[PDB]
């Protein structure tokens, strides 16, 4: 069993959708932003 | 133990000492007959990890096989067909030299059973092998719970059916995506995948 | 790890209460061992360097670790082993014909 | 005699060989207490940034006495007298200019640094001149004298690319000694620029004054 038939609805407001879009995204630009950290740490 | 030093030494074939050895030994064999009985393993660490034991019933055989490609027999290179099949001379042989070696000693000692074989030397003409064999009628073997399996009839001429370690290699017997074609056995797996299977109640 | 608990993104996947199993010894299949160190060291000084290994250390002393690798890479299989082989040569050089 | 105790081929770990620790206590032959010193071969480059320079604070001293002269202005002079030998004004530069140099090293204010500049021709050669690089000017001057007297030690890469500093006295106990080399290596190992290539710690050695050396991994 994983849960219960009914239970209180709690909506903190965060789109789910948009949570995915953003999660998809962080992974996408992850390496790139790490290359900007390498190239900006280097700054003499 | 001395076997572990033997092991590590043998991995330095280009070392001054091993090629002195390699050179003297390889002339000695080339003098002897192409198949000859060996008195004892010249690599008793190698033999012993491929299943050899120093008791009555265990035989070592030394054998020479010619090196190089397989010339495609055929009168004057004539092939009689499509040009894809016109090669005669870059054609390679699906078994290894070690397999020929096993097979020819095996027939020379029909009463023995081939257990395994290791490489011992080469020049430009021959590769040389020592082949380790067992007598399945010697009681020393027939008793012995570790070896008597070899005494069973499914193990007649293992060397000839590609069931020695070399046979299993070239037969391509390994687990993996790399072995799809040849693995449960090649010819057998083709047959499966090319059989049309119809049920009583057509599916 | 620790998984986000959603089905994309960085640590994608279900949060389960985790366990971390006892370590398997096969997994320590490469490991040294005092017995093998000894025998390999002994064998080495018994049997001494081999032809390509000699061409290798003179190539170092006379041309640097980069020409060394480039050749060692052809001689051996690959770049990685070439690395390992040069390093070993270095350590012959140092430990011996120095301190 | 001293040579036999050491093994050139062996590379010991920090505790086993003295380095800073036990064995070199035997090594240091001299009548007077010798300093033990640390030596690196650092792969580093001609570039300024790739040089290794900063100051580590030894947990346990060099156990040498160092007399400061420090020149400061205002409430900072007052502050100076708390942990300093010879409090100096901006006026005092003329005295040092004439001849007096009875001080090991010098520490100065940011305010002072205009006045300082005149001092530099005389100072710069012995490398006594204050620089942010060897933290000798800071407005938290009181804390920093405390550090140098405690025994903060100075590190300078050479053009040669060896890096060096004295870690302790040989006489100080083994346990004490080990802590100091550790801090020093830890401090080295961080300072190391990213721009530097493979193995920043190329070689590590310690010696005493007189003796042979043993290498550390």
């Amino acid at each position: 069993a994983t849960d219960v038939e009914a239970r209180a609805v709690q909506d903190n407001g965060e789109s789910a959708f948009r949570t995915l879009r953003l999660a998809r995204s962080e992974k996408k630009f992850r390496g790139i932003r790490e290359k900007r950290a390498r190239e900006k740490a280097e700054a003499e | 133990g001395a076997y572990k030093y033997l092991e590590e030494l043998q991995r330095k074939k280009q070392s001054d000492v091993l090629r002195f050895l390699q050179r003297v030994r390889v002339w000695e064999y080339r003098q002897k007959n192409v198949i000859h009985r060996a008195a004892r393993p010249t690599r008793p660490d190698k033999a012993r990890r491929l299943g050899y034991k120093a008791k009555q019933g265990f035989v070592i055989y030394r054998v020479r096989v010619r090196r190089g490609n397989r010339k495609r027999p055929v009168p004057k290179g004539a092939t009689y067909g499509k040009p894809t099949n016109q090669g005669v001379n870059e054609l390679k042989y699906q078994r290894s030299l070690r397999a020929t070696a096993e097979e020819r000693v095996g027939r020379r000692a029909a009463n023995l059973r081939v257990l395994n074989s290791y490489w011992v030397n080469q020049d430009s003409t021959y590769k040389y092998f020592e082949v380790i064999l067992v007598d399945p009628q010697h009681k020393a073997i027939r008793r012995d719970a570790r070896y008597n399996w070899i005494c069973d009839p499914v193990h007649k001429h293992r060397e000839a059916r590609g069931l020695t370690a070399t046979g299993k290699k070239s037969r391509g017997i390994n687990k993996g995506h790399k072995f799809n074609n040849t693995k449960a056995g090649r010819r057998k797996t083709w047959k499966r995948q090319n059989t049309l299977s119809l049920w009583r109640y057509r599916k | 790890t620790v998984k986000t608990g959603i089905a994309i993104g960085l640590n994608k996947g279900k949060k389960v209460t985790s366990m971390t199993p006892a370590p398997k010894i096969s997994y320590k299949k490469g490991a040294a061992s005092n017995r093998t160190k000894f025998v390999r060291s002994l064998v080495r000084e018994i049997a001494g360097l081999s032809p390509y290994e000699r061409r290798l250390i003179d190539l170092i002393r006379n041309s640097g670790e980069k020409r060394a690798r480039k050749v060692a890479k052809k001689r051996l299989g690959s770049f990685t082993r070439a690395k390992a082989k040069v390093e070993e040569m270095n350590n012959i050089i140092a430990a011996s014909r120095r301190h | 005699m001293s040579k036999i105790t050491s093994s050139q081929v062996r590379e010991h770990v920090k505790e086993l060989l003295k380095y800073s620790n036990e064995t070199k206590k035997r090594n240091f032959l001299e009548t007077v207490e010798l300093q033990v010193g640390l030596k690196n071969y650092d792969p580093q480059r001609d570039k300024r940034f790739s040089g290794s320079l900063k100051l580590p604070n030894c947990p346990r001293p060099n156990m040498s006495i160092c007399i400061f002269g420090d020149a400061f202005d205002v409430d900072r002079a007052k502050s100076c007298g708390v942990d300093a030998m010879s409090v100096d004004d901006l006026k005092k530069l003329n005295k040092n200019k004439k001849l007096i140099k009875k001080l090991s090293k010098k520490y100065n204010a940011f305010i002072a640094s205009e006045v300082l500049i005149k001092q530099v021709p005389r100072l710069l050669g012995p490398q006594l001149s204050k620089a942010g690089k060897f933290p000798t000017p800071v407005s938290h001057n009181d804390d920093l004298y405390g550090k140098v007297t405690d025994v903060r030690s100075t590190i300078k890469f050479q053009l040669k690319k060896v890096l060096c500093l004295a870690v302790a006295v040989g006489n100080v106990e083994m346990e004490e000694d080990v802590l100091v080399n550790q801090i020093l290596m830890s401090v080295n190992f961080f300072v190391s620029l990213l721009k530097k290539n493979w193995q920043n710690v190329g070689s590590l050695v310690v010696k005493s004054s007189m003796g042979p050396a043993f290498r550390l991994y």
